[PDB]
RNA sequence: CAAAAUCGAGAGGA
């Protein structure tokens, strides 16, 4: 505790049933700082508070608390020897004090989740798989990846025109940095059964919020290429070809290039075109086209162009692409408590039930998605951000914070004119009368993950086919087949559908004759 | 036929031919970017 | 508390005790079986079998 | 990156009300107060330029490709 | 030729477990860039729409689309060999809503009745007398449903909230809820419809019109049933918020002092253990006796709770009403949503003792209280408190475990079966036999 | 089988808003003129623009798009011009479409503000709104030393059925039987509600009685615009607009009765 | 070599001049870069020695 | 990339008829007008006004698809009238009450700006 | 001297907010590098 | 070889997308995008009829 | 035997009270219903089962 | 065998709870919580 | 007139 020579990550047991005391100096333990108690007392005074409030002055750092015996890291071996006060509450002698004999405190409890999990707001209102999922599709939410992605060659980027930050907020998200490159926005959702479209986890976006800008996100994609000059006997190199001296050459045309070879910033490529034009050189004569085409049916537009020379000391090259994505029918979005769900149908502004005064909502999700999962942090979160929206502030979701309940949130609400549980009378907006019900709606975040219906659509009628055995080729990319497993074969079966089945296993796929001898039987 | 290039780091317009390897003349810098096209490309403000 | 019918239940034990000896589902009982050389092959452990 | 010409639901403009917004908050108004002033009256405008995160002040920082 | 509206296409769904996980649809060519399906039609291939991906086949000729009109339609395969009920019934919005609509103080005006009859497909054309022809001409929701059911096919079933004594004393034949369904000529007659008169359940209206009419009659049955009351749910809308999860103070008050209750129990049967002072049943140890007793004490106090809760709630509440319809959700989670979790048991015992003699830190060892072993006495709207936060996370870590372990088995066993019996069939002699001609059945089934 | 005879009160009337009510009429007229207000009123907006130069820090199609949602003043032009649909001439032509231009450049070590002043206009009768002779101009973009933007744009008549850029309004707010009167809202627990701006009723009653004579008369309207027309303008356009939709398809039925 | 290490060249920068270098304030480093691809050491699991 | 222009929600395709007149053989005096381009701003409308007519004995319109553009509006008269005649009398009726209200807009803006 | 409950609240945002300042999300990988080329190559 | 390429295999004429709501179609109807069908064929007997 | 008893001769005096008309139609009835349950030769009945 | 697939009691405060891959990875791949900080080595020579 | 490899590793989706 005085920094003396045995240093702050010294474990350091004592077995007392048995007699062995075991100390640990090694490397890779983990470890946690807690807070040291006294008898019945902490000893982080308020002396210390005061001197790290100015920490920017006094240069009183968390190094000069270890440093004052007031915290202390304590490993995973170690505390099965400790008593840990949840909170210096649990120090305040009871009526029937429960231990009496606490040795250290926990900082904050909230601090036992990671860096995606301490995104969810109000995680402990939530069941557990549903933080779980919420975890791993925070990983797939476009926001902005890094502040300087106009100067970088990731081969796949997604940027998001608009990120705004949470209205409302975990105080573990100021240091995440959540509040500088966020990935979301703020979305107004109606909780209603709407005609239908948004059955079964499917959504209702509005097409007029998203002609204004709504979750538009932009994406980017770069090409390598380097032109081989590995051999005298064959050598790549940059240089616009022609109709007359390459051999492998696409009918799509060629003239967008440069004289150097390369497609040049601003210029609208469509899908199939050609970005690169390198010929290497034969052994159409003299050399055979191996230009690069852009991935199939992209249409960006040219970003940039960067040449260089790599290690070896050939030309090199990276054109990047930009393609604008603009929600649609089948995109998917998520909120923060593991509601994901595909966009069944938009709706112009004056089709979408709206309030006594006109705000119609951005999002219209199914009020089956709540039972079953039982996430009632997405229905606080809406209430306390109508109420920070009201009234000016960022609300806080820190997970176990008593000062927090929907009581008084919802008195908070009741004082901006509004029903204090958050409904709200809708008119139907096709045909004006009211609803019967009243609708649950209120700001809420979203995030858009990464699936687009764009990149999974997929089609074949007789394309390219393998070469070893003439099936198919599988993949979007090499313009592949759908695999007609074998319990589809067994499914088919049970249908009695032979000729279907014959179809599917032998016309669709590979059809083949050969000439048989009648007596040995082996192929003629 | 010049193919104006920009050095990546001193941002100097510099023209380079092919078969000619990359390496800014006024700091040696090995990166360079093309140029805006000329062509016209019309938007939809949409 | 689930439901299926008798139909089926029929028809798998009865398949499964066709030759008066228990059969398995596995390759030991349904391979060793006269269902000749193909049918044996696609289900698994081909190439002993071929 | 930057403050959105409409705002989404809407629809009412407050492209012109960010650096107003900023001012008023330098001048010790709180956040209610100053979204009051602009007369921004429905929580959907004010969620709009409450919940802003300017970005774009970052990329003003990298100098450009071409000088 | 393209593909144009109207061709057969088989379409289906991995992980192909049944025969109804492959079915012959009619083409409808639409605009945006996804292959939109019918609602009623997500329970055979197993589907929703959280990124759900889906294949679609076209056969290529005369043959195979006569073969697949003939055999694997849709209408085809409503009812289902497997266990002899309908394979796919109404769902989530148009279970709740029709519910609703048939609720019996549902009137209907003169425009709302055109309006709906404007979605009835096999409309004769007629409008029906009102109910009520003084003071004001107003229909019901029976009386409209009365017009979607087809033919003249007669039924009976009961309201999953009927209260099973009433069939006894008087009243059986007027009930006061509107419970005990009556089709009957084609007429909903009264009651209300739900997951047991409207579900896959065996002799629901589905089946019954299946097996009586066509399976054309049935197929527009279900479409009728869809579009008429997604078109009156637009009037009366469903929403689910906080005010439904929400009970009154002294509903909050009779859970507290249940648990007060249950864990004073809890309590005194310790520190008998600690006097010596219990004696093992028959067939178990100590321990075993010891634990089982702890464990019925909070069931039953869990279950008392969820009655309480369920009890509190009005006739308004949403919750409610998705559960009774039989739409989303079961009772329990009424009671943990509004009254108590419950207990967190890792492979049906209690949370272990993982670290040395503690479930946590936070304990004093030799701690068997309720608390220490995850017994979580919170609602999911008053939060956790982060012990039970933690073995609340334990506990569903088992579950996402089970889901994520058991299929390659249960996968192992369905192929393996099916290699087994796949080439016995029915012959024209009537007889079941396999490839090799030897007798299986004399007959298919007895 | 006759017309209803409307009423109309006017509640207020600025730049920014009309607070009007209608009175004696159908609901579905009401809705109707309500939608109309929000898709079928035409105004002007940039929907084409022509990047000559950028180097700021946003690629050319989010300029773009941000320059659409500018509001321009259709005051008095809009019934003027044509759709380029309906327009004979080429692409463009002073009929169908009205030309904008911006050129900037930034020299100074602190950051240029581009916004709406800096696009100058072909016609002096359309213009940006806050242009107009206080609230500042539309931010577009920043510029800091060493970036230049310059392009050429053209603005077109269109309405909000097509995109919302187009869409003149900014929240149609619409309501009518203040109180519950004709129970068309069922309030588990009436006495949570607050209630309405609009409401007569003193504060211990809750809602009214229920009438079951009554239908829906006296909708309650108030239309807030976003600056290119004036509010009195906008319901003016959406009446004639209403009427010009049914007096085509009148025609239309005319024609097709005639040919039965 | 590790980025933001004691032996990376962005060791000890300011901000300014982090931006200066078109290097991002905010990324934190920790890995490495290997043909121009980012790799990251993920840590292993094993039992005490 | 499948996504269909925003000019097709109104724009007349080539060779398409605004509206398209049919008889109902389930009932006698019945019609199925159907029309083209248009939705609910002009559908419930009409049927309001329609439903006011006493010798209108089922009105009622429905869009098949919200993603195609047409309503169906299904009009029943009483045997001595025509539902093409209770069509027209409604949009002239719809007509007049628009014009009317128009104009008294126009006097209460006259006289509000005026104060 | 003591911090009051009342105070409690934000203290302990204070000492969490000193503690990553100091040290940072990704401590762990940069402090093993540092090690290991210090002393291990060594 | 047998499992792989004869007992099910990689077949022409089939598209996969994404499955998405709509109240509209009938049980039997399925919502097919524009651009499948357009990739989709299907070899029609020309005949007098 | 379930047919001979719930079609018995009391039961269909004292609960049903068909006409003889009625019984002619229900007897062409059953007949039909049943005739329509009996397998289909072809049928692959072991995948159905597996 | 899904022993070492379960959260165990002694990740608390170091391992989180909530965050895991949710395939066939499942409770094998975990994220440090919060404060959790790895030790790095030390001589064992003073304090002996 | 059809142009565009194979093999291992990893991360994902339902
Ligand atoms: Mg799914
Ligand atoms: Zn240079
Ligand atoms: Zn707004
Ligand atoms: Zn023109």
């Amino acid at each position: 505790r005085q920094m003396d020579i045995i240093v702050s990550e010294v474990s350091m047991i004592r077995d007392i049933r048995e007699r062995e005391i075991r100390i640990y100096t090694d490397a890779g333990r983990i470890c946690r700082p807690l807070l040291i108690v006294e008898k019945q007392k902490l000893l982080l005074k308020k002396r210390h508070i005061d001197q790290l409030k100015e920490r920017e002055y006094n240069n009183y750092s968390w190094q000069d608390l270890v440093a004052s015996g007031v915290v202390e890291y304590i490993d995973t071996l170690e505390e099965e020897t400790v008593m840990l006060a949840m909170t210096p509450d649990d120090l305040q002698e009871k009526e029937v004090a429960y231990c009496s004999t606490y040795t250290h405190c926990e900082i904050h409890p909230s601090m036992i989740l990671g860096v995606c999990a301490s995104i969810i707001p109000f995680p402990d209102h939530n069941q557990s798989p549903r933080n779980t999922y919420q975890s791993a599709m925070g990983k797939q939410a476009m926001g902005v990846y890094i502040t300087n992605f106009h100067v970088r060659m990731d081969t796949l980027a997604h940027v998001l025109y608009y990120p705004q930050k949470p209205l409302v907020t975990t105080r573990s998200m100021e240091y995440l940095r959540f509040r500088e490159l966020p990935a979301g926005i703020n979305s107004i959702v109606a909780i209603a059964s709407y005609t239908g479209y948004n059955q079964e986890d499917s959504v209702i976006m509005n097409r007029s919020a998203v002609d204004r800008g709504f979750f538009r996100s932009v994406f980017y994609r770069s090409y390598k290429e380097q032109e081989s000059k590995k051999g005298f006997d064959q050598e790549e190199v940059f240089e616009k070809p022609t109709r007359e001296t390459c051999q492998g050459m696409r009918h799509a045309i060629y003239d967008k290039l440069d004289d150097d070879g390369l497609i040049a910033p601003g210029v609208r490529v469509s899908g199939d075109d050609v970005i690169i034009g390198k010929t290497v050189t034969l052994p159409r004569y003299t050399k055979r086209d191996c230009s690069t085409f852009l991935r199939t049916s992209e249409t960006g537009i040219v970003d940039q162009v960067m040449v260089t020379l790599n290690q070896e000391g050939y030309k090199f090259c990276k054109i990047r692409v930009r393609s604008v994505r603009i929600p649609q029918i089948g995109d998917k979005f998520a909120s923060r408590h593991g509601q994901k769900g595909t966009c069944g149908i938009q709706y112009r502004q004056e089709d979408m039930p709206f309030t006594c005064e006109g705000i119609t909502p951005d999002i219209i999700i199914n009020p089956h998605a709540i039972p079953s999962r039982m996430t009632i942090g997405h229905l606080i979160e809406c209430l306390q951000g109508k109420v920070s929206a009201n009234k000016g502030e960022i609300g806080d979701a820190t997970p176990f914070n008593d000062a927090v309940n929907v009581q008084k949130i919802s008195n908070l609400l009741s004082d901006y004119g509004y029903h204090l549980r958050g409904n709200e009378v809708l008119y139907n907006g096709f045909t004006g009368r009211k609803i019967t019900s009243q609708i649950f709606i209120g700001p809420t975040y979203y995030q858009r993950l990464k699936h687009m219906v764009d990149d999974k659509i997929h089609s074949r009628a007789r394309g390219p086919i393998q070469i070893l055995n003439r099936q198919p080729m599988e993949g979007r990319s090499r313009d592949g087949g759908l695999r007609f497993g074998e319990m589809e074969r067994d499914c088919q079966i049970a249908h009695g559908a032979a000729q279907f089945l014959r179809e599917r296993l032998f016309e669709a796929s590979d059809p083949y004759q050969v000439h048989v001898c009648n007596l040995c039987g082996i192929m003629a | 036929q010049p193919m104006i290039y920009i050095c990546g780091e001193c941002h100097t317009e510099n023209e380079i031919k092919s078969r000619d390897p990359i390496r800014c003349r006024e700091c040696g810098y090995r990166i360079m970017y093309k140029k805006r096209t000329k062509r016209l490309v019309v938007f939809d403000a949409r | 508390g689930s439901y299926v019918n008798y139909r089926h239940l029929a028809l798998l034990c009865d398949t499964m005790t066709c030759r008066g000896h228990l059969m398995a589902i596995t390759r030991h009982g349904v391979n060793r079986q006269d269902t000749g050389p193909l049918m044996k092959c696609s289900f698994e452990e081909t190439v002993d079998v071929l | 990156m930057i403050i959105p010409v409409r705002c989404f639901t809407c629809g009412k403009i407050v492209g012109n009300k960010w650096e107003a917004y900023l001012g008023l908050l330098q001048a010790e108004y709180t956040e209610g107060d100053a979204l009051d002033a602009l007369g921004l009256k429905r929580y959907c405008c004010r969620r709009m330029l409450l919940a802003h995160v300017d970005l774009i002040e970052k990329l003003l920082n990298y100098a450009p490709l071409e000088k | 030729r393209h593909m144009c509206d109207g061709d057969i296409v088989i379409f289906n769904r991995q992980p192909t477990l049944h025969k109804m996980s492959m079915m012959g649809h009619r083409v409808r060519i639409l605009p945006w860039s996804t292959f939109r399906l019918n609602l009623s039609v997500t329970t055979p291939y197993n589907a929703d729409f959280d990124g759900d991906e889906m294949n679609l086949h076209l056969p290529q000729s005369l043959e195979t689309r006569a073969e697949i009109q003939e055999l694997a339609m849709v209408p085809r395969m409503i009812v289902t060999p497997q266990s002899n009920r309908p394979v796919m019934g109404i769902v989530q919005d148009t279970l709740t809503a029709v519910r609703k609509f048939t609720k019996r103080d549902v009137f209907l005006e003169r425009g709302e009745v055109m309006n709906l009859l404007m979605f009835l497909s096999t409309w004769d054309g007629k409008v029906p007398q009102p109910a009520i022809l003084k003071p004001r001409p107003l229909w019901t929701g029976k009386q409209i449903f009365s017009l979607i059911i087809p033919g003249h096919i007669n039924c009976i079933r009961t309201h999953s909230t009927h209260p099973d004594d009433e069939d006894s004393g008087p009243y059986k034949h007027i009930s006061p809820g509107d419970t005990k369904v009556v089709v009957e000529n084609g007429e909903l007659i009264m009651g209300i419809l739900c997951k047991k008169s409207l579900g896959t359940s065996a002799g629901s209206l589905v089946h019954i019109s299946y097996l009586e009419m066509g399976h054309d009659i049935t197929r527009l049955f279900y479409s009728n049933i869809q579009t008429v009351i997604n078109n009156w749910l637009l009037i009366e809308g469903h929403t689910i918020g906080i005010g439904d999860s929400i009970a009154d103070s002294k509903t909050y008050q009779d859970i507290q002092n249940t648990i007060k209750k249950a864990k004073q129990d809890v309590i005194e049967v310790i520190e008998k253990a600690h006097n010596n002072e219990l004696e093992p049943t028959p067939g178990n140890t100590l321990r075993q006796t010891f634990e089982n007793q702890v464990n019925r004490i909070l069931n039953d106090a869990r279950d008392k709770t969820g009655s309480s809760a369920q009890k509190s709630l009005s006739e308004y509440n949403n919750f409610k009403s998705m559960v009774v319809s039989g739409a989303k959700g079961s009772k329990i989670n009424i009671s943990q949503v509004i009254a108590v979790v419950g207990q967190q048991n890792v492979e049906g015992k209690r949370i272990p003792f993982g670290f040395k003699h503690r479930t946590l830190p936070h304990f004093i060892k030799d701690d068997y209280g309720p608390e220490s072993r995850g017994f979580v006495e919170n609602s999911y709207l008053a939060g956790l408190t982060p012990t039970e936060f933690f073995f609340h996370a334990m506990g569903g870590r088992e579950g996402l475990i089970d889901t994520a372990v058991k299929t390659a088995e249960t996968g192992y066993i369905q192929r393996r079966l099916i290699k087994s019996m796949e080439s016995v069939m029915v012959k024209y002699d009537a007889t079941v036999r396999n490839s090799i001609n030897q007798v299986v059945q004399l007959r298919y089934g007895e | 089988p006759y017309a209803n005879q409307p009423t109309v009160r006017i509640t207020e009337l600025t730049d920014e808003n009309v607070k009007f009510i209608i009175e004696n009429t159908d609901l579905a007229v009401a809705n109707s003129i309500r939608r109309v207000f929000i898709a079928e009123v035409p105004i002007i907006a940039i929907d084409w623009v022509q990047i000559d130069a950028n180097s700021s820090v946003l690629h050319d199609e989010f300029i773009a798009h941000r320059l659409g949602l500018i509001p321009l003043t259709s005051d008095d032009i809009v019934d003027k011009l044509q759709y380029s649909r309906d327009c004979t001439c080429e692409e463009f032509c002073p009929e169908c479409s009205v030309e904008f231009t911006l050129d900037v450049r930034c020299n100074e070590d602190q950051t240029r503000h581009v916004t709406s002043r800096d696009l100058i206009s072909n016609s002096p009768r359309v213009i940006p709104v806050t242009s107009r002779n206080e609230q500042d101009d539309i931010l577009i973009v920043k510029l800091r030393k060493g970036q230049e933007l310059r392009l050429r744009a053209y603005a077109k008549k269109g309405f909000g059925k097509e995109h919302a850029k187009w869409n003149p309004t900014a929240g149609v707010a619409f309501e009518y039987d203040p109180d519950n009167a004709l129970r068309h809202t069922v309030y588990p627990k009436p006495e949570e509600w607050p209630k309405s701006e609009y409401s007569e009723l003193d504060e211990d009653e809750s809602q009214a009685p229920y009438d079951p004579n009554g239908k829906p008369e006296r909708f309650y309207y108030n239309v807030e615009s976003c600056g290119s027309l004036r509010p009195e303008t906008i319901v003016l356009s959406a009446l004639s607009g209403l009427k010009k939709k049914l007096s085509d398809l009148q025609t239309q039925l005319s024609h097709e009765i005639q040919s039965d | 070599i590790m980025l933001r290490s004691t032996y990376c060249l962005l060791n000890g920068l300011t901000d300014r001049d982090l931006c200066e270098l078109n290097e991002c304030p905010l990324d934190p480093g920790g890995y490495f870069i290997i043909n121009g691809s980012e790799k990251v050491l993920i840590a292993q699991e094993k039992m005490a020695t | 990339m499948n996504a269909p222009p925003a000019f097709e929600s109104f724009l007349l395709f080539e060779g398409e008829k605004k509206i398209t007149i049919n008889k109902d053989t389930k009932v006698p005096n019945a019609c199925l007008f159907t029309i083209n381009k248009e939705d609910h701003t002009l559908g419930n409308i009409i049927k309001s006004q329609l439903l006011k007519d006493p010798q209108v004995l089922f009105a009622g319109y429905k869009v098949p698809h919200p993603l195609e553009h047409k309503i169906i509006i299904r009009v029943q008269t009483t045997p001595d009238y025509s539902p093409q005649e209770a069509f027209t009398n409604a949009i002239t009726d719809l007509i007049s009450e628009l014009s009317l209200l128009e104009e008294r807009f126009r006097v209460a803006i006259k006289d509000k700006q005026e104060g | 001297d003591e911090i009051t409950p009342d105070l409690w609240q934000e203290a302990c945002w204070i000492v969490i907010s000193s503690y990553f300042d100091e040290k940072g999300l990704v401590r762990q990988q940069l402090d093993s590098f540092d090690e290991f080329i210090q002393m291990s190559v060594q | 070889r047998v499992r792989g390429n004869l007992m099910g295999k990689r077949v022409d004429f089939s598209a996969r997308t994404v499955i998405t709501p709509d109240p509209n179609l009938s049980i039997d109807q399925v919502g097919v995008p524009r651009s499948i069908a357009a990739n989709m064929t299907f070899a029609e007997i020309v005949t007098p009829f | 035997i379930h047919l001979r008893s719930t079609l018995c001769s009391r039961r269909m005096a004292e609960e049903f009270r068909l006409s003889g008309e009625a019984f002619d139609w229900l007897l062409g009835e059953i007949e039909s219903k049943f005739n329509q349950a009996i397998a289909h030769p072809g049928e692959m009945v072991g995948a159905l089962a597996a | 065998l899904a022993k070492p697939r379960q959260l165990h009691n002694t990740l608390w405060g170091m391992v989180c709870p909530a965050e895991t891959p949710e395939g066939h990875a499942v409770g094998l791949v975990k994220n440090l919580a919060l404060m959790a900080y790895i030790s790095v080595g030390s001589q064992p020579s003073p304090i002996l």
